[PDB]
C-alpha cells in the first residue's frame, strides 16, 4: 500500500505565512496533496464483526 | 491641504479605513490696476514744477 505525497515546493508539507496590513492579521496556511493506493489489495484482509 | 484629523478607535482584526490627505486650491486671478494722467504741452511749459 502506497501513500502518494505531492507538494509543488519541496517534497513534504508546505507552510506559508501572510501579513494583512489592512486588518493586522497574520495567517499560517498548510498544504499537502495526498492519495493512497494498493499496489496489491489481495495483500490485505479486513476483520469484520 | 486638508486639516489634521484624529485617528479612529478600531477593533482588532477590523479594516483600517481611509481618510487620506485631501487637497484644494485658492485661485489667484490678478486684476489689472491702472492709472492715467494727461497734460498739454503749454501746461507742461508754463508750470513752475
Ligand atoms: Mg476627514
Amino acid at each position: 500500500i502506497h501513500t502518494i505525497l505531492y507538494a509543488p515546493n519541496g517534497q513534504d508539507v508546505e507552510i506559508k505565512d501572510y501579513e494583512d496590513p489592512i486588518r493586522d492579521i497574520t495567517g499560517v496556511n498548510g498544504r499537502l496533496h495526498v492519495d493512497c493506493q494498493y499496489s496489491q489489495g489481495r495483500s490485505s484482509a479486513t476483520v469484520q464483526y | 491641504a486638508s486639516d489634521e484629523e484624529f485617528a479612529r478607535p478600531t477593533g482588532q482584526g477590523a479594516e483600517i479605513r481611509d481618510d487620506g490627505e485631501t487637497y484644494t486650491t485658492v485661485a489667484w486671478n490678478a486684476t489689472k490696476l491702472t492709472e492715467g494722467s494727461r497734460v498739454t504741452d503749454e501746461m507742461r511749459d508754463q508750470a513752475m514744477v
